[PDB]
This record gives C-alpha cells, structure tokens and sequence, in this order.
C-alpha cells in the first residue's frame, strides 16, 4: 500500500499538519473575517439570548 | 299546565350552562399547562441546538 508514493505524501503532510494542529495552522485573517459573518448570521438566526442560561419566562395566566 | 310542568322539566337542566364554563376554564387552564411545557422543551432544545450547529 505505501508502494503509492501519492498516499505516503499525503499522509505525512496530513500528519505534519496534526502535529502543527497545536492552532489552525495558516488559518489566515480572512479566515477569521468570514468566522465572523457567518458566526453573526447564525446567532441572529437563532435570536439574541445570552446563549448561556435557561432564559427564565414567569408564564401569564388569564 | 302542562307549560309549568315543562318549566319544571327544564329546571332540572338549569345547571349545565356553569358545567361547561367549568369544563372551557378548567381545560385552557390546563393548555397553558401543556403549552409552557413543549415551549420550555422547545426553547432548551433550540439552545443546544445552536452550539450543535457551532
């Protein structure tokens, strides 16, 4: 199976690469712009709560 | 007096008007029971949902 030298290739950038997974190596500032769109747009989609807590709702009767 | 005789009758009956009234009340009482629940359900569901999709 390593007779590949393709498979050998990818496989040991795949594993230089988990050894630089210490952070997203080469993630880039555009990287973190579009986190940022998407993450806004996600939220907003699911409402503005405090995403932390059981948002308390003191029910009303009649 | 057959006509006294069919007020009479209808006396009997005098009562269910508040049976229902008691039976609408009571059962709305008990939606918003029901409801409050699903929607607590609904809500913790969707706020985990939220980090899933995370």
């Amino acid at each position: 199976d390593p007779v590949q030298k393709l498979f050998v290739d990818k496989i040991r950038e795949y594993r230089t690469k988990r050894q630089t997974s210490g952070g997203p190596v080469d993630a880039g500032p555009e990287y973190q712009q579009d986190l940022d769109r998407e993450l806004f747009k996600l939220k907003q989609m699911y409402g503005k709560a405090d995403m932390n807590t059981f948002p308390n709702f003191t029910f009303e009767d009649p | 007096i057959d006509m006294e005789k069919s007020q009479q009758a209808l006396v009997q009956k005098r009562h269910y008007l508040f049976d229902v009234q008691r039976n609408n009340i009571a059962m709305a009482l008990e939606v918003t029971y029901r409801e409050r629940l699903h929607r607590v359900y609904r809500e913790v569901k969707n706020r985990l949902d939220y980090h899933i999709s995370v």
